[PDB]
RNA sequence: UUUGUCACCCUGCU
RNA sequence: AGUAGAAACAAGGGUGUUUUUUAU
């Protein structure tokens, strides 16, 4: 069974990476491309728009502004002779259904598009800071480091499970209710099945994913609610203080992108033949010995891109520096501490200034002799099943983000022979949010 | 002003009558008929009206 | 006349104009051998009453 | 579920 | 559920705004 299923993950990944090589070839790419992020993000996304029923129907009725209808591209870049280039093609569709293709043996692929797609979404949490969503919600601010699935698309049957951390699931159950507030016929209609469906769905999910007796009970009761309120809406929200309390079992994993795919490929490798472990040392080691550029504007530091990078291409979720730091090599600086401004570039400013640079992509590595880290002490604000969740408040061991995935030890320890005592330098601050 | 809670509604009936949709669309549905016209059901004296 | 569905939660309004067209697997028996005797006198959501 | 993120009015015998 | 009894109520109408964007 697991064997079978890391056989298919090995199997996506062999074509995936073909897939980028195939597209490369074609548009005419050099080496360079091959490990050029910013023009490996254009052709996911193009792949992305690509593969969407509800996108290809709204399109086909009136697209207007936007590339020629059939077809699509994104912004590629190109040095001339002296400078880069930006350039835009609206690529055919075909050609695209053609790849995919050719790349992964007439077998389609959504498995692998959910992972690079879950890749270039957490890249561009490492990025963005979704600060005011949250009160746009009316949810109130929540300092976490998890709603890592926040930005990614709707199927993830697994993959949501797997990364949509519960403020992720929290925010969107509020919206949900909250549009079956402002909506009357969201179950005033017959579209009520499709509705409840999901409603449910979401609920036992949730419920499941942290892990206190206590809320459980409470969660099974908001889903018993039919015709939900706001009622529903507080409870949710503590609980989701309560939950800042309590580990979401959804755990983040590992990311690797078609550029990466595609010199893993162009380079020599048997994928087919073994899996590459998203949880394990495989990508790790392909990354650690894998070229790449990134197109970086002036006023910005090659050590604070390349640690944004980083995050968003180890599936961090904000994670704690006092392990990040150490994993990798060199120190993790905070978010408002680095000289960046993400990773996509706008059409709105100077091109001719972007020095390209390589990637610093690599990595030198309760009775466990790992130590969970809680820093939740404000039971203050927590105060801003009644007793019982305010008890397991009270005095209690909370965590933010467990990052029990990703066995990172020491890269030589290539299967977690000798767990290297952690030493965390306590002077740092913990969240990637701070 | 009591808040809204489960019970309460549920006890009150609210969001319970049905959506108004026209005739053109839902023409080919089954269970689809007119409102019932009955004669109420029929009963019989007891002795509390009386002593009260 | 108001048309209900139980399963469904539908409620809907059909108007005197249809009382000469509509299929009959809607009504009540009263209902039935009422529309049934007055429709030859039907004429334009109008009815015949000399 | 949805291409959505949130708002806005009106009416109580028409 | 309940009102209610030969058919209904458990509210009914309009107005919005929309090709990936770096952060608090």
């Amino acid at each position: 069974n697991a064997t079978e299923i890391r056989a298919s993950v090995g199997k996506m990944i062999n074509g995936i990476g073909r897939f980028y090589i195939q597209m490369c070839t074609e548009l005419k790419l050099s080496d360079y491309e091959g490990r050029l992020i910013q023009n490996s993000l254009t052709i996911e996304r193009m792949v992305l728009s690509a593969f969407d029923e509800r996108r290809n129907r709204y399109l086909e009725e009136h697209p207007s502004a936007g590339k020629d209808p059939k077809k699509t591209g994104g912004p590629i870049y190109k040095r001339v002779d002296g400078k880069w280039m930006r350039e835009l093609v609206l690529y055919d569709k075909e050609e695209i259904r053609r790849i995919w293709r050719q790349a992964n043996n007439g077998d389609d692929a959504t498995a692998g598009l959910t992972h690079m797609m879950i890749w270039h979404s957490n890249l561009n949490d490492t990025t963005y800071q979704r600060t005011r969503a949250l009160v746009r919600t009316g949810m109130d601010p929540r300092m976490c480091s998890l709603m890592q699935g926040s930005t990614l698309p709707r199927r993830s049957g697994a993959a949501g499970a797997a990364v949509k951390g519960v403020g992720t699931m929290v925010m969107e159950l509020i919206r949900m209710i909250k549009r079956g507030i402002n909506d009357r016929n969201f179950w005033r209609g017959e579209n009520g099945r499709k509705t409840r469906s999901a409603y449910e769905r979401m609920c036992n999910i949730l419920k499941g994913k942290f892990q206190t007796a206590a809320q459980r009970a409470m969660m099974d009761q908001v889903r018993e609610s039919r015709n939900p309120g706001n009622a529903e809406i507080e409870d949710l929200i503590f609980s989701a203080r309560s939950a800042l309390i309590l580990r979401g079992s959804v755990a983040h994993k590992s990311c690797l992108p078609a550029c990466v795919y595609g010199p893993a490929v162009a380079s020599g490798y048997d994928f087919e033949k073994e899996g590459y472990s998203l949880v394990g040392i495989d990508p790790f080691k392909l990354l650690q010995n894998s070229q790449v550029y990134s197109l970086i504007r002036p006023n910005e530091n090659p050590a604070h891109k390349s640690q944004l990078v980083w995050m968003a291409c180890h599936s961090a979720a904000f994670e704690d520096l006092r392990l990040l730091s150490f994993i990798r090599g060199t120190k993790v600086s905070p978010r408002g501490k680095l000289s960046t401004r993400g990773v996509q570039i706008a059409s709105n400013e100077n091109m001719d200034t972007m020095e390209s640079s390589t990637l610093e992509l690599r990595s030198r590595y309760q009775p466990a002799f790992s130590v969970q880290r809680n820093l939740p002490f404000d039971k203050s604000t927590i105060m801003a099943m009644r007793a019982e969740i305010i008890r397991m408040m009270e005095g209690a061991k909370p965590e933010e983000v467990s990052f029990r995935g990703r066995g990172v030890f020491e890269l030589s320890d290539e299967k977690a022979t000798n767990p290297v005592v952690p030493s965390f330098d306590m002077s740092n601050e913990g969240s990637y949010f701070f | 002003n009591m808040k809204k809670t489960s019970q309460l509604k549920w006890a009150l009936g609210e969001n319970m009558a049905p959506e108004k949709v026209d005739f053109d669309n839902c023409r080919d549905i089954s269970d689809l008929k007119q409102y019932d016209s009955d004669e109420p059901e029929l009963r019989s004296l007891s002795s509390w009206i009386q002593n009260e | 006349y108001m048309f209900e569905s139980k399963r469904m939660k539908l409620r809907t309004q059909i108007p005197a104009e249809m009382l000469a067209s509509i299929d009959l697997k809607y009504f009540n028996e009263s209902t039935r051998k009422k529309i049934e005797k007055i429709r030859p006198l039907l004429i334009d959501g109008t009815a015949s009453l000399s």
